[PDB]
């Protein structure tokens, strides 16, 4: 019964030709269900995403009159019918799944409507601007289109349930938090022709708790610790010299962690600015003591520690105010 | 219906084993590339990875059709039934064609017989890099396109569109590099057997120096300057000048080892090794100066300020001359 | 002779595109899993490896046969011409079906028409983790599988035996270095998606991390460093260089321990229990040197030292009592 | 002290010559046999590398057999169809085969040598 | 001649059914296996597995492939393997394996006139090896390789080592980076179950870890630092700066050694012998500094306590080393 | 035109690819040559190297003799898969790739007399066992062994097309080495014996010498400077107890840091290299310099030093006088022994 229907449908069917070729563009409705958004690899400027990609179109050549409303099939008939050549434009690497069987679904209605769903893992490309790191926000896109069919042959269109997500807590985002999602549509002109490109943008904002605990606080504490020399008596030369240079060594040790999980971008990030300024502060505390020791012993000036006790905390509070206002709010 | 008849007629009797104009003039194959992105420029592996849209154009009279004004875009599986050039990349180490959701390949036919054959390829191409000037180095990485088994008597390569054949280079963002320019070369590799066509696409990459100023050069400069503070400390403060000198030596060693751990492993002398070694020598000599002062005053006392006063001038002067020589020599 | 004839006649008029009992009943699949080895757990990727013998048993009346033989073993090529359930793992990332030296598949047919399909798989599955209690954390790594194209109205899944005994783990099939396999919970349910309602079979493996390594490597060195920092309160206030070098060298020691400690932990953007512990030890070591700066500011046995020799050890003891009672009671 | 003791040989009218290696394991070293005619030169005879690949000279191709006892750390040479031309000093060599595995300059550990005299 | 061989092969392949084992209705077909090991590499403690490349030969008799009139052994093209029956042999503990295919698929099929079939494969396999590293680096490991039939019991197929103890060759020619193969064993046994017995072969090694690098890089520097921390006991109690700086710098050095060995060595998250020794030396230098703190508090808040420590610390540390090296050796 | 197709269709009528040419009649002789386009990177950690080659095999098959207007037939790779070809494999190959982008990088040519030429482009990753006892002053001969997998010495023999020195050709820009210097290659053939019989093996050895300048600047010089710095403390006055104590301990910490970094640059082997012994000796010297200071301080009677205006002051310790000569002498002798030991092999 059903075997006869399937054989009749496959008889005289050429899968080299798209439906309605030479008449009108093939309208395709696409839906996406994000199973999980994997880790964001800032070093390689990419991210992983696992989706269920659904496509629905009309093929009048597959109409069948029967009591059965819909034929529900497995991946066996995938190679038998025409399939859109949808590809992800910003994908560095994409793979389907085959365990235990090809993870595909094909459903054909009696009026010719075809539903084709498959599961994909995509390593999409995301160009991260890290000028505001670690207070940075990104909108990582995901674009797909037909590889060979221009806008005059295949037109994509979002269905009502365009993009759907599940449990955002189950996702593998360690450093980012999902804070929104958008979808667009446009026409991109290439050498081969004009193509309809559908885009999905995932908004991500970095969480600053780990960088606060690991870098900002230890650096602030070390700067305050380097201010201790100003309250040490100027006669204790070995004490103030060893304190100054060991604070410089500790700040140098902390400066190692500044560029650990991010690529070798050649612009000053907020973290680099903060670490470098703290390093200059601990450098200047020791230079200040070297000057006080030289003028007092080896040769207003005698009260230099009194002014340094005021100027250094004030300049550092001004710097922190400018840094955290230009980055947290402005 | 009529299109199915025309396509079946075209594919009926087609011999994939024979190139177009098998016994006549060489088939002219034009190529153009759209660079989608470039990444993974590895100095350790001496290679780079690029993803591109590689499009080929050629004419085949056997595929000419009449009565249809449209340009027929066929399913990619028809590529298995047609003749295609044996184009390969000479310096490619590992390349693949993306296959999601289907194989990223296009075949487009035109009524006059023109065939457009497009592929989406991510290839890792070997690039011989000279890093003796690292990080102030300029690299020249190429991509060689050639025919494996056809001479110029059978096939010819040219860039379709001239100097505009390669597009998308200006939009490439490399975190560590900047693409100064790119060039297109179309030449024949003349051999005794015969000439072989070749196309060369080359980029000139310039490394950005901003990262190393903040992470390498400024810390080394500031530590070297701090080592000079002992010259203004009174010579009697032995426990302070010794502590400052040996702690600056330890700090320089810590910086050197950190850079050795975070920078790529390139086991030959570069400009960054010469600079780090020079700063290490300067702090070593700064501590040696105090050791000499202490020995002169105490060891040969029963048997001083001039050495320190001389060093307060000579050390900054020599270090500034060293920086001037370094920066002029490598730029 | 007769064996070959039966094998040739089995696939006569058989359509593998149609499930058994199409339009008559609901295909019932009985599954059981033998875990040969619970593979390593990757905290960085939030995935776990597992090697299993997956067994599926169902009934297909189209494959009945009569003869002296009772059980028919099928060649894999012949086994690929017979309809099999499209079971897939919902949280699997990249599973490998072993093909050495032959495909690790076995198909057995009984004269009643019952089929037994056994395959050997390596399944890499997502295990979401919340490391806020690291390293005193416990996790329930799930393993969910079910049909892809068939809803519960067509294909259902059952366990061959009681759920406790339908998943069997070998005695020495534990490849865990840092965790302990407390046990497994086996269940099943219904998941509703945009395409229908699917039967889902779930297995949860319970893991608990081993704290001994972090106690020897991290907690003890930090505690001893803090004790060394607090030791300086018993030195005489006149020895400024000694107490100063003690304070700053303990600060540098804590910086070294924090840096090496965050290398072992996978890069997460939130604070773990160990990050807070190190931050508190950092605060205690900083405060010991601020205390000495205050003592030195009034030197021309100090009551400040007498107070700090008690307040500091008491506060640190209280902090340890709170930290451990907070996280061990989880 | 690493030594290559060579046994066997002597006055011969089938001959087996051994070479015991002590002080260093030559599992990953190329063990070879060399012949030195009186006053002429040192001539390569046979060799065997880590992969059990056997190399032979033209004058002894098919005549001499080289075998390595990796467990006992020794190398043996089987001489058959001996000729008066073969009357010379036989050495046992072991090296990394740097700049050719046939050149004598590529071998560092050398045995004390063995004298083989053939009278007919 | 050649056409005769062609027709002989056609006759052999005419009517042959690859779905039937040799002697289908009779005694089980004995399959003899031997392995020539080429190299062992990437012995990973973190992943608890090792990778080996081997030539895996299998001999069995198939009377359907017996030919007469040709006194030669017919080594045929490797693609004829797809036209014959081969045992369903798999490696139980294999995690990832493949057959080399350059320049072609590295397999062989050699036929003998009596019907004996030689089926050789070149396989690189990563086999799991659960390692007990509590005695690391003074440990021994026993890594195995299990060979089993996937769907045949002992009634249908049987396994044995062809050549007996000489079945496996190349063991003594292997040179691992940080190990040393002591001995290898061959085990032939049946896995008895209610359904039936299943044939199994086991090839096992015994790896002994080399200790020279750990002696030079882990134990000796820690011993030198610990001995250096004892110098504080021979300096005058009033030299506060010298004794405090020496004590806290030796503590910093011990912390540097511990943390860098933590990063350098493989991540093995449980207590090992190296960690116990490093922790013991860290405790000893901690107590050496605490001794000075106690002396300074006694004097200010005294040559007897220093004389006592100058003996007790070397003696206790030597006793700790004696117990340590007797425990793990 | 149509004659081409006719000859192509006629060639494979009756051909049996399962049988080697001259089976039971003669030995199939294969002539091989290699053109190395790039001698890729050598991985010390994995003890392996990568090489990109154009592999050429030539042999005679009388079953493929043809007569026609053309003298040479070029075969499609699909047709080339229907014809018997040698099963050449690399004995020490680990994971090789046969490039097929954008088409299979293979070429089969047939002459009119039945002589076949088979050229393919390959990327071979081969294992190169290394003796790192002389690191970083070591030299290696990385081999490349290939041959027939199934055919014994009595069936298929391999030979070099030309004289063996000229048969393996390396491109002028082939070398892609950062740490080694490709001095040359030796080409030879031999016989191996397995459980399946005697086989002919063609071997090529590439001789590599490691560059030493990087380790001299990164490791050897800072260690020497640190040892000199530690011995410098012998010239400080004995009354500066905190100064010489801080000097000694901080030099020990510096040596520990250098030792750790120098070990992180060496592949993970468990035996002792030459740099391990050099670092261990430098560690011993700095340790002894601090024990020496502990001994000097143990006999310092008075806590005040000589003043310029000059009460009894301590004389210069005879231990310091001895050590200012012995330590530089002992360190110079160690350097001479070390370098003459390893630089003269
Ligand atoms: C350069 O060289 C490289 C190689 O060096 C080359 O890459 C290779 O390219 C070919 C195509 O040219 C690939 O072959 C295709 O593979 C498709 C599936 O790919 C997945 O699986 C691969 C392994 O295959 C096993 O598993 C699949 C199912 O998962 C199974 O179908 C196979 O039989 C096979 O099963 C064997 O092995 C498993 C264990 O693995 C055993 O369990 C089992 O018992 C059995 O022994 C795997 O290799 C792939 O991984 C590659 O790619 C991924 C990315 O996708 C990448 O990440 C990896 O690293 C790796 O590179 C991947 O996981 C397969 O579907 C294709 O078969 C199609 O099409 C062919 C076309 O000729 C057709 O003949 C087939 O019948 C089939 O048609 C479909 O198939 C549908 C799915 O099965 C089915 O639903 C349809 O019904 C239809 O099937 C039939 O259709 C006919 C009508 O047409 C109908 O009458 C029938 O009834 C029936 O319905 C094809 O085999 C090959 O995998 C690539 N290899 C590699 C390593 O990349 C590259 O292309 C070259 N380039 C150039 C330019 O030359
Ligand atoms: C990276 O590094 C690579 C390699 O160094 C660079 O590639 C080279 O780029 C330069 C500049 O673009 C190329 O020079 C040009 O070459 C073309 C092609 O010439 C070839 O084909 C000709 C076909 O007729 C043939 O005649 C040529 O042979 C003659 O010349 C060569 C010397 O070039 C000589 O050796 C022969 O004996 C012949 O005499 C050759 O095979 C050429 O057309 C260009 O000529 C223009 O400029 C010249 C300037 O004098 C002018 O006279 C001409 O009228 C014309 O305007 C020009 O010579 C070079 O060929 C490339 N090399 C390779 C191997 O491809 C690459 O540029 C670098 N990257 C970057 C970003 O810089
Ligand atoms: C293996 C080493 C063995 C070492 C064994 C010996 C170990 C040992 O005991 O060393 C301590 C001593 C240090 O000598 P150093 O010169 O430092 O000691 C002097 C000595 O104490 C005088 O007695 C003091 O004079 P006085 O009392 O105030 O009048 C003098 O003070 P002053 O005059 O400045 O005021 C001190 O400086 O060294 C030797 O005697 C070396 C003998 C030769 C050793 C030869 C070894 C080969
Ligand atoms: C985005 O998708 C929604 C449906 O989810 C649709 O209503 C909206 O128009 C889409 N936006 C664009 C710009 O296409």
């Amino acid at each position: 019964d059903v075997t006869v229907i399937l054989n009749n449908l496959l008889e005289g069917y050429d899968n080299k030709l798209r439906p309605d070729i030479g008449v009108k563009p093939t309208l395709i409705h696409t839906d996406m269900y994000v199973n999980s958004i994997g880790p964001v690899n800032a070093i390689n400027m990419e991210y992983t995403i696992d989706i269920f990609f659904a496509q629905t179109w009309y093929d009048r050549r597959l109409k069948f009159n029967s009591t059965i409303k819909v034929l529900r099939l497995n991946s066996n008939m995938v190679g038998k019918i025409w399939i859109p050549d949808t590809f992800f434009r910003n994908s560095k690497k994409a793979d389907a799944h085959w365990i235990t069987t090809p993870n595909r679904m094909l459903r054909i209605w009696n009026d010719g409507r075809v539903l084709y769903t498959l599961r994909l893992t995509i390593d999409a490309e995301c160009q991260l601007q890290l000028h505001n790191f670690p207070m940075d926000e990104h909108s990582c896109p995901l674009e797909f289109s037909s590889y060979g069919y221009p806008r005059e042959e295949i037109v994509y269109q979002w269905k009502r349930s365009s993009v759907e997500v599940g449990d955002t807590r189950s996702w593998r985002l360690y450093q980012f938090s999902f804070v929104g999602l958008r979808n667009t549509t446009e026409v991109v002109k290439t050498t081969s022709g004009d193509y309809v490109v559908m885009s999905v943008y995932f908004d991500l904002s970095r969480r600053m708790g780990y960088f606060t605990i690991q870098t900002y606080i230890p650096c602030t504490l070390i700067v305050v610790l380097s201010w201790v020399s100003f309250w040490i008596n100027k006669d204790a030369v070995p004490a103030r010299t060893s304190l100054g240079i060991t604070t410089v060594l500790t700040m140098t040790t902390l400066s190692t962690i500044a560029r650990k999980s991010l690529p070798k971008v050649s612009y000053v990030t907020a973290m680099d600015l903060f670490v470098s300024v703290c390093f200059i502060f601990v450098f200047s505390a020791l230079v200040e003591y070297g000057t006080l020791h030289y003028f007092v012993s080896n040769r207003r000036i005698a009260k230099m520690d009194s002014y340094a006790r005021i100027f250094f905390p004030t300049a550092f509070c001004l710097f922190n105010l400018v840094y955290w206002v230009s980055y947290l709010y402005l | 219906s009529f299109v199915k008849e025309t396509v079946d007629k075209l594919l009926k009797g087609y011999d994939i084993r024979l190139r177009p104009d098998f016994g006549g003039p060489p088939v002219c194959v034009g190529m153009n590339i759209d660079i989608a992105s470039i990444d993974m420029v590895s100095e350790v592996n001496m290679d780079y990875t690029l993803t591109m849209y590689f499009q080929q154009y050629w004419r085949d009279k056997r595929l000419a059709y009449s009565g249809i004004p449209l340009n027929l875009t066929l399913d990619n599986r028809v590529a298995d039934q047609l003749w295609v050039p044996d184009t390969y990349f000479l310096n490619d180490k590992k390349s693949f064609v993306h296959g999601v959701t289907v194989k990223n390949r296009m075949i487009r036919l035109h009524p006059d017989g023109t065939v457009l054959y497009g592929l989406r390829i991510t290839t890792t191409a070997a690039c011989m890099m000279d890093l003796r000037r690292y990080p102030l180095d300029e690299q020249n990485c190429t991509l060689e396109i050639e025919s494996y088994g056809y001479t110029t008597d059978d096939i010819e390569f040219y860039w379709r569109g001239g100097d505009k054949a390669v597009t998308g280079v200006e939009r490439i963002e490399l975190p560590q590099f900047s693409i100064v320019e790119h060039r297109l070369v179309s030449r024949n590799v003349v051999f005794a057997t015969g000439a072989y066509p070749r196309l060369s696409l080359s980029f000139r990459l310039k490394r950005n120096i901003g990262y190393f100023i903040l992470q390498t050069y400024m810390p080394s400069i500031l530590i070297t300057i701090l080592s000079w503070v002992s010259f203004w400390i009174n010579y009697d403060a032995s426990a302070a000048r010794v502590a400052l000198g040996i702690t600056t030596v330890l700090t320089m060693t810590t910086i050197n080892t950190h850079l050795r751990e975070t920078l790529p492993k390139i086991p030959y002398v570069k400009a960054i090794d010469m600079y780090l070694m020079g700063c290490f020598v300067f702090v070593f000599l700064a501590l040696l100066e105090y050791a000499f002062v202490n020995y002169i005053f105490f060891g040969r006392g029963p048997q001083v300020n001039a050495i320190d006063r001389w060093s307060r001038i000579v050390f900054p002067f020599t270090f500034s001359l060293f920086n001037l020589v370094y920066w002029l020599y490598y730029v | 002779t007769v064996f070959t004839r039966i094998l040739d006649r089995l696939l006569d008029g058989y359509d593998n595109r149609l499930r058994p009992g199409l339009g008559e009943r609901v295909t019932e699949v009985k599954t059981d899993i033998f875990v040969t080895s619970f593979g390593p757990v990757s905290d960085h990727d939030m995935e776990y490896t597992i090697d299993v013998f997956f067994r599926q048993s169902w009934k297909d009346e189209r494959l009945k046969f009569k003869g002296p033989m009772t059980v028919l073993r099928l060649n894999n090529l012949m086994a690929s011409k017979i309809w099999t359930p499209d079971t897939f793992f919902h949280n699997g990332k990249k599973s490998v079906a072993h093909n050495m030296t032959m495909p690790n598949k076995l198909l057995r047919i009984t004269e009643d028409g019952t089929l037994l399909y056994t395959m050997r798989l390596t399944v890499r599955a997502e295990c979401p983790m919340h490391l806020e209690d690291f390293p005193m954390d416990a996790h329930a790594c799930p393993l969910k599988f079910g049909s892809y194209a068939y809803t519960r109205a067509e294909v259902v899944y059952e366990w061959t035996r009681e759920p406790a005994r339908s998943v069997v783990v070998a005695e020495d099939g534990s490849r865990l270095n840092q965790y302990d396999l407390l046990g497994q919970t086996v269940d099943s349910g219904i998941v509703q998606s945009s395409t229908g309602e699917y039967v889902v079979m779930t297995t949860h493996f319970h893991l608990k991390r081993k704290i001994g390594y972090f106690v020897i490597q991290t907690y003890l060195p930090c505690i001893m460093t803090v004790i060394l920092s607090q030791v300086s309160f018993w030195l005489n206030r006149e020895s400024v260089p000694a107490r100063t070098v003690f304070g700053v060298t303990t600060v540098l020691t804590m910086t070294t321990l924090s840096i090496s400690a965050r290398n072992s932990l996978p890069k997460v953007a939130y604070a773990t229990a160990m990050d807070w512990f190190i931050a508190v030890c950092y605060a205690f070591v900083f405060s010991a040197l601020i205390e000495f700066a205050t003592v030195n500011y009034f030197t021309k046995v100090s009551k400040i030292d007498r107070l700090s020799r008690i307040a500091f050890p008491l506060l640190f003891g209280i902090f340890n009592l709170v930290y451990w009672a907070t996280y061990l009671n989880r | 002290q690493v030594q290559l003791q060579e046994s066997g040989g002597g006055l011969v009218q089938s001959l087996r010559v051994s070479c015991a290696a002590s002080g260093r394991t030559f599992t990953t070293y190329i063990m070879a046999w060399f012949r030195q005619a009186p006053g002429k030169e040192r001539e390569f005879l046979a060799a065997m590398d880590q992969g059990r690949i056997q190399y032979y000279g033209d004058s002894v191709r098919g005549r001499f057999t080289i075998s390595r006892d990796y467990a006992k750390n020794s190398v043996d040479l089987q001489l058959d169809g001996l000729r008066p031309e073969d009357t010379a000093v036989y050495y046992c060599a072991a090296g990394a085969g740097f700049w050719g595995l046939r050149t004598a300059s590529s071998y560092h550990y050398w045995g004390q040598g063995t004298q083989v005299t053939v009278s007919s």
